[PDB]
């Protein structure tokens, strides 16, 4: 099981979950494919922002489902 | 809206994919990314 997080510049990557690593787990996936922190990550899916305080089930993501990132750099 | 307040790196064609609470966040002005 994986999926695919696009980024703001059009790229994605591969990623491997579950429906039980809400998105702070995901952060962490993100993080090990890049060092992106979950302080500077803003993961998006069927066009919505999901929360640190929800589950990939919550939001029926599933396998391949494909998702969408934007990310920031802190302030310098 | 153009690159009137985007990001130096960045086009609507690929930045209109983002939420109306994302529409603030990148026409706010970032680094750093280059749509590329």
């Amino acid at each position: 099981m994986q999926i695919f997080v696009k980024t703001l510049t059009g790229k994605t990557i591969t990623l491997e979950v579950e429906p039980s690593d809400t998105i702070e787990n995901v952060k962490a996936k993100i993080q090990d494919k890049e060092g992106i922190p979950p302080d500077q990550q803003r993961l998006i899916f069927a066009g919505k922002q999901l929360e640190d305080g929800r589950t990939l089930s919550d939001y029926n993501i599933q396998k391949e489902s494909t998702l969408h990132l934007v990310l920031r750099l802190r302030g310098g | 809206l153009p690159l009137q307040a985007l990001p130096e790196g960045v086009d609507q064609e690929v930045f209109k994919q983002l939420p109306a609470d994302i529409q603030e966040e990148i026409l706010s002005g970032k680094s750093r990314e280059n749509l590329k």
